[PDB]
């Protein structure tokens, strides 16, 4: 049918398409744009989240007076990031490259979906569906102000192969720099101890280490 | 080929997959969550709105220092609810007492693709030629609750077609473990419009019990061939 | 049974693109705003095409079992036509609104339909093995009253508007009025030279007769 | 020196200036306005919360294109209200019918500083030594309505001390000429706190008509 | 001990009104926007008068004890002058910004000062016992980037601008750029007819040469 | 006039000599109800609340129904020098983290003056100094909710500069904590005499900070 399977490497290297799936293009992992301090996201499981050409300011805007402005105000862009070390201070121009996650759009045989266990055990792909990869349940995010976004739990975009406390980076549009700010938050589905119904959550603060056994698992499947 | 279609019972009973589709799994009806004051919903027509496990706080958040916090702040989760009555006290529901209020769902695999059509009248919109009926309902558009935050449904999706109209179709839960219906919660539905009134100033109206669905648009979820 | 929605951006019904058959026509709904919260409908989906128009196409209900229609201060936004503003620049009402609302068509497609963006002034080629449905400009998001708004998925036909307009949509209210406002912003993908991807953006202010020079082009394709 | 204190009757009758102060002018009680979706309030203890003339749309907006628009979008105005309840129809009120719902105010000139004090208990807080009483009431701190937007009062301002507790102390009006009460109109008040309970988990509580104001902190407006 | 702040709305330092003595002059700061939240300084207060100008007069610090200056996407807003914007309509930078920024004066007053509004085209008289400092137009609130903004206290001199301007302020960024943007709005109190207070407001769209016809007037007075 | 002082410690600040203390309490920054912040000016008595509580307010709706600590609201307070905790502190353990305050009856009005320079600004001729500090402008925490101070109010002049001068208390939970999205904003020091050109972006790590923070002085007439 020509379903588009999208993969984000979460590294500065392009991800390879599954054997039998021809690549339509590779690009940069786009999370969301922020214009007039209002976020507009791209579903990480849809081809729109894979932009062929990167820029700290990939868009422009116009007002009714037939006037348009490109990189002439205070807008931003957010991208999935790599394991590149948390920056000193903002990284500029060519120094940004190592931080932007890469992606590939592949023409697939059938539709792919994501399943979540909300458990430490990996969810089983439905009967008649095979596994393309396993990962962690990425639900939503916030950064500047309270702007942010989230993924569709049935979309492959809600299943990242690598868990990251901070899976994305912020780029200052007109300044041509990107950086990691303290208000960046990633939200993930939790591993629930109970089998099916958790009426009372047991609050807790998790340090680096126990973190992963606390993150829900997922699998991306295709018939 | 298999295309997923999600159905919500709006009761504690697991719904049946519509005729022509097969069950994959059942779960609880997740409407949306609100983290760090930002709402994020799951389209009711997608399997993402049907989770295998329920929790008043099904998620956690992690910071730049690689520390994650769970149910420690003031976040929310919203789920489609059942006809279960609120205690006379009007005080928050907690623990296992919550179960009777949570709607159930079914994630089904269909042979073709499904869509929803809206009439914007009291009449049930007929399925497009070559498409068969899965179910009928009421045009559900969007909603808001705490902090006036909320989300909505894609009008082309089955999620925008709720089988049972409820002025308060969902319940609000907190990481604290409490759930309840609050007065500020609003449900938005497509209104009925007469071809002659399309370009006329809308006539304001306030409807009461036993007269609500009078102004609500009807819909039908259809599947190819 | 794939679907594809098209918007004429005029008072005439758009023709279903090559290789597709008509299902139904309607009016181009961009987004709505209730209790000051915006909610949009992707322009590439049938959700953006309603058979009946109204400045207030929805109502709201509360747990007290009372529903209110056109009884507060809500909004509806629709793709507009080339119809100029009245010389008065005052809100339009009644039948006078008709000339301003775009029409749409919901069509059934025999196969997967997507949108591609060049990020240049050249039209992007369809993937090998995909035919062309239409070409246009890269429309990504928008904002209006309260800087609220919504946007399009970049692989969705809705992100590919056929006619560029600095003001592609009009704002309407529950009281029955519609008008264009100075803070109605349309956001488009900009043209990015591959040599400048990791270079600070060069600011640009564009006026009528040169607005399109920086707007990315797109093509909607069907397998 | 010219100190001012504003008083709101919460009725259709003009409130009288407190003993020791003198009237400057009367008006209508403006709580806050909302333009282009953003709220901006006027502290009830200040003259800005008292306008000589009422209107569901007391403002207009202008743009750099040198065009101003009055009552031509979707803006709001909020006013302290009277005891008049929503008509049985529960539909928006319009025109002359709005008058019975709007509170009146008085802007008074005081010989010395005026302030409010809150007990955070059911007891009425006494004025500081050297200060005399102007009036007593209930601790009103903030509010929200459409879009969860709103504003509030400074806790040492007389505006944070309403003479009559009301679960719904204000009404919402629109540029189109309508006003009404809405389910999401919230009023926030200081609660009572027992000293030995300050650093203990709060005890949740749901109150119903009658047993409402007896759980709200008390206050007194004083003048030196 | 009382302070009065005045804004010239030009590049010239304004003079302290009569009966008041100068403390210092500066630039007219309307508000700032940090991490997407606007925070204003009432124009009637000395806080709206900064001794030094910068497109980014502030910085922010985090819980890791790290502070960032002009690295993100924050704003500063200042009352502006009559200086025409470049023909190109492109952002203004560096020294070229100076001609656009309004100046102010912070002065010591011997008594309290207030603003009164008529809500008509007529100038409202000062209350008995108060003397006039200046007259102007009723300025209520404003919004710019992200529809964020702030407003003035209607009892404050800050709500009474001496020169009406459809776009009374300019928007600046941490990057060093300033400009007037199409989405900026200024909100003013509208004129109201006593007989039409409780009547549906009549919508109106005013073009140059009609603008001030619907704007309320005001007068700033001192109790002395 | 009421002079308000915040100790920024768990000890009550002392009222200036000759100024009767009307009351002391805890330093209230703002309340968050329905995720909408409502602030108290740190220079006004309203910011000094006699009785503390993670949830010092309740709310009511038109249905004549009121709710106390029955939802997800919060309160924010100026904090002390207590070290950032590894986890939220509960009940009695919160005490050491909340700043105290005193409301003092003064003979004249107090103001704050800011230099936007490393040098301390001078008090107007005829005014005396009460204290000198750093220019505290605004703040944000959960979401984009927050607030700010009036630069002419003493509340904009804090004696102790701190990257995180306030703590967040989660109403019904009865606990307080410091989260990563907490931001404090301060006026910067400007080299230029009065007009600064394009700002030079910089990231300051604990050490090169103090020199970038504008100074202030709180003055009272006479
Ligand atoms: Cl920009
Ligand atoms: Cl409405
Ligand atoms: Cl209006
Ligand atoms: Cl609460
Ligand atoms: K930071
Ligand atoms: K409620
Ligand atoms: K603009
Ligand atoms: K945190």
């Amino acid at each position: 049918i020509g379903y588009l399977l999208v993969k984000h490497s979460q590294t500065d290297q392009e991800p390879m398409c599954p054997v039998g799936m021809n690549k339509l293009w590779s690009g940069y992992s786009l999370l969301y744009f922020e214009g007039q301090e209002k976020a507009h996201n791209q579903d990480l499981g849809l081809a729109g989240s894979c932009l062929a050409r990167f820029s700290t300011m990939p868009f422009l805007y116009c007002n009714p007076g037939d006037v348009c402005y490109y990189a002439s105000r205070n807008d931003k862009s957010y991208w999935l990031s790599t394991t590149a070390p948390l920056p000193m201070m903002p990284v500029a121009e060519e120094d940004i490259r190592p931080y932007i996650s890469r992606c590939s759009v592949c023409e697939a045989p059938a539709v792919a979906i994501a399943v979540h266990s909300q458990d430490v055990s990996i969810p089983h792909c439905p009967a008649g569906w095979r596994s393309l990869w396993i990962g962690y349940s990425f639900l939503m995010h916030t950064a500047a102000g309270d702007e942010g976004g989230g993924q569709s739990l049935v979309s492959p975009g809600s299943c990242l192969e690598d868990f990251r406390a901070t899976p994305f980076i912020e780029c200052n549009g007109a300044r041509g720099t990107c950086h990691y700010y303290a208000n960046k938050y990633s939200f993930w589905l939790t591993t629930i101890p109970e089998q099916s119904f958790q009426g009372t959550p047991s609050a807790d603060t998790l340090k680096a280490g126990l973190i992963r056994t606390h993150i829900s698992r997922c699998q991306v499947c295709m018939k | 080929h298999g295309f997923l279609v999600t159905r919500h019972s709006q009761t504690t009973d697991d719904p049946q997959c519509p005729p022509g589709t097969k069950i994959l799994y059942h779960g609880y009806s997740l409407l949306y969550v609100q983290g760090n004051e930002r709402a994020h919903g799951q389209d009711l027509g997608t399997a993402g709105s049907c989770l295998r496990k329920f929790s008043t706080m099904p998620f956690l958040f992690c910071n730049i220092n690689n520390v994650c916090n769970f149910a420690s702040r003031n976040d929310y989760s919203y789920w489609l609810s059942t006809p279960e009555p609120m205690p006379m006290s009007m005080a928050p529901i907690t623990g296992e007492n919550i179960r009777p209020f949570i709607s159930r769902c079914a994630v089904c695999e269909a042979p073709a693709m499904v869509m929803a059509v809206h009439s914007q009248t009291i009449q049930i919109p007929q399925c497009p030629t070559g498409w068969s009926s899965l179910w009928i309902g009421y045009s559900f558009v969007m909603h808001t609750s705490a902090g006036a935050e909320g989300s909505g449904q894609a009008l082309a999706s089955p999620g925008s077609c709720l089988e049972e109209f409820r002025s308060a179709p969902f319940i609000e839960c907190h990481g604290r473990g409490t759930c309840n219906y609050y007065a500020n919660a609003y449900s938005f539905w497509l209104a009925t419009i007469e071809r002659s009134e399309m370009f006329k100033k809308p006539t304001p109206s306030t409807l009461k019990a036993g007269e609500l669905r009078t102004h609500v648009s009807r819909c039908q979820v259809c599947m190819r061939r």
